[PDB]
C-alpha cells in the first residue's frame, strides 16, 4: 500500500518533471 | 485494526484565505518515525510525500511548491495536518490523505472553493 503509493506518486513526477 | 479519521469530509473555504484539513490516526505511546508514511493527493496532483521520517518535495505538484505542507508537530498526537496557504480556485477537488503507521489506512476529503 504504500508501495502503491510511492509507485504512484513517482510515476506522476516522471510526467510532470 | 488501523483507522484513519477525518474531523470533517467537507471543507468550504474563501479564496485567497489558509486551510488546515486533517486526519487523525492511531498512536500508542510515543511516536515511532521510522515506521510513519504520509501521502497527500488531490485529483492527480503529488501534494506531499512523507516516509520514514523523512519530506520529500522534489516530488511535490508545482502548483503546490512552497504553497502547500504538512503540519508535523500534531503528527505526534496522530494528526496528519495539510495546510495550503492562499487558495485558489484551482485548489478545488477532492483530497486524499494516505498513512501508513504499521496499518495503512486512506480518507478522502473534498474541498469547495468560493469566490469573494
Ligand atoms: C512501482 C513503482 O514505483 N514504479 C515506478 C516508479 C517510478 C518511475 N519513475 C519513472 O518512470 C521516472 C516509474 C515506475
Amino acid at each position: 500500500d504504500p508501495a502503491l503509493w510511492q509507485c504512484v506518486f513517482a510515476a506522476r513526477y516522471c510526467y510532470e518533471e | 485494526a488501523f483507522t484513519v479519521t477525518v474531523p470533517k469530509d467537507l471543507y468550504v473555504v474563501e479564496y485567497g484565505s489558509n486551510m488546515t484539513i486533517e486526519c487523525k490516526f492511531p498512536v500508542e505511546k510515543q511516536l515511532d518515525l521510522a515506521a510513519l508514511i504520509v501521502y497527500w493527493e488531490m485529483e492527480d496532483k503529488n501534494i506531499i510525500q512523507f516516509v520514514h521520517g523523512e519530506e520529500d518535495l522534489k516530488v511535490q505538484h508545482s502548483s503546490y511548491r512552497q504553497r502547500a505542507r504538512l503540519l508535523k508537530d500534531q503528527l505526534s498526537l496522530g494528526n496528519a495536518a495539510l495546510q495550503i496557504t492562499d487558495v485558489k480556485l484551482q485548489d478545488a477537488g477532492v483530497y486524499r490523505c494516505m498513512i501508513s503507521y504499521g496499518g495503512a489506512d486512506y480518507k478522502r476529503i473534498t474541498v469547495k472553493v468560493n469566490a469573494p
